[PDB]
């Protein structure tokens, strides 16, 4: 069963309007590979939205990163691998932003902003702005 | 069957790249069969099924692999296997029809594409130009994968085309042309991706009237010149074989 893997997310909750929350994407020990062998990206979901890709990470060695332009200079994706984790940094956080967060997975992949491109997801989180 | 080289971006180090590279020139070309001291790539008439193609296979540290099929006479990718599947750019002509059918003939999943493999059509599919995608170990790293899962569903097509476009490049581009090897080295030693410049672009469209110039020269004069562009894309000509001796290591079979 190769590339089986359960991701746990969490770091989700309520922000006064430009705060700032980290997010992990937490792999789950036993997966036969480790989390720097895969892609992870991050979305958020509103109730009529459907799933929308902000930020993510390749597979490749060279730590290419992609970021939504809603996103840009605010939200930063990075990596602990000794940990087996991804957090996502989302700085000055607005109101807009509020939504059901998720990290999926793809081992081996790119950094894609399409649900369709990742194989291996996260609960999700609920991100919550307000005064 | 077809002759295989292997090739892995997995610990991929400059010397890995030139020694698969310089590999797959030897299987292409083994006749020593040269004009003006460039190589020339078999002819494609009479050409016995059995010596049209050769096989590239690719692997990544994720352990997924595919084999491109490449085209002896043109040097160009013609599809790939993966697994269970197989896929094929759309052939130009019944002639080259029937030859495909000899790739990967164990596969139980046989599927030929609607559309062809030239940059035009991909660079359409992508939606990007070979100046806005990047080229590297990670960037071909990522094109495997997405070949890979293609036969599953996980490759949205445009995604496809862009992971073409990278291997193209990065195998028959390089292995056409010494200066385009040359070009992903320097992105492979520091492990840094980069779209092409226009001296990248402007050889890889004029291979074919660059491999007709010089083998239709008078003593190594070009007829006509060929016009290239520089990285700042400002415009000069080449009248001679001469200058690209060290440029492009193999062509196409003219005359
Ligand atoms: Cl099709
Ligand atoms: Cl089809
Ligand atoms: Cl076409
Ligand atoms: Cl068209
Ligand atoms: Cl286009």
């Amino acid at each position: 069963s190769n590339a089986q893997v359960q991701l746990v997310e969490s770091g989700g909750g309520l922000v006064q309007p430009g705060g700032s929350l980290r997010l992990s994407c937490v792999a789950s020990e036993f997966s036969r590979f480790t989390l720097d062998y895969y892609a992870i990206g991050w979305f958020r979901q509103a109730p009529g939205k459907e799933r929308e890709g902000l930020s993510s990470i390749s597979s490749s060695s060279d730590g290419f990163t992609s970021y939504s332009d809603s996103v840009k200079g605010r939200f930063t994706i990075s990596r602990d691998n000794a940990k087996n984790t991804v957090y996502l940094q989302m700085n000055s956080l607005k109101p807009e932003d509020t939504a059901v967060y998720y990290c999926a997975a793809r081992l081996g992949g790119w950094a894609s902003f399409s649900p369709q491109e990742y194989d291996y997801w996260g609960q999700g989180t609920q991100v919550t702005v307000s005064s | 069957q077809y002759p295989i080289i292997n090739f892995t971006t997995a610990g991929a180090t400059v010397q890995s790249y030139t020694n698969f590279i310089r590999a797959v020139r030897g299987r292409l070309t083994t006749g020593a069969d040269v004009r003006h001291e460039i190589p020339v790539l078999p002819n494609r008439v009479g050409l016995p099924i059995n010596q049209r193609f050769i096989l590239v296979e690719l692997s990544n540290h994720a352990e997924l692999s595919v084999t491109l099929a490449l085209d002896v006479t043109n040097a160009y990718v013609v599809g790939y296997r993966a697994g269970n599947s197989a896929y094929f750019f759309h052939p130009d002509n019944q002639e080259d029809a029937e030859a495909i059918t000899h790739l990967f003939t164990d596969v139980q999943n046989r599927y030929t594409f609607a559309f062809g493999g030239n940059y035009d059509r991909l660079e359409q599919l992508a939606g990007n130009l070979r100046e806005n995608i990047e080229l590297g170990n990670g960037p071909l790293e990522e094109a495997i994968s997405a070949l890979y899962y293609y036969s599953t569903g996980g490759t949205q097509l445009p995604t496809l085309a862009r992971s073409f476009i990278i291997c193209i490049q990065m195998i028959s581009e390089a292995a056409r042309f010494q200066y385009i090897e040359g070009e992903m080295r320097t992105r492979i030693r520091y492990n840094r991706r980069s779209a092409p410049d226009p001296s990248v672009i402007t050889l890889e469209n004029s291979w074919g009237r660059l491999s007709t110039a010089i083998q239709e020269s008078n003593q190594g004069a070009f007829a006509s010149p060929i016009q290239l562009q520089r990285r700042n894309g400002s415009k000069f000509s080449v009248y001679d074989v001469s200058i690209l001796i060290p440029i492009i290591a193999l062509m196409v079979y003219r005359c």
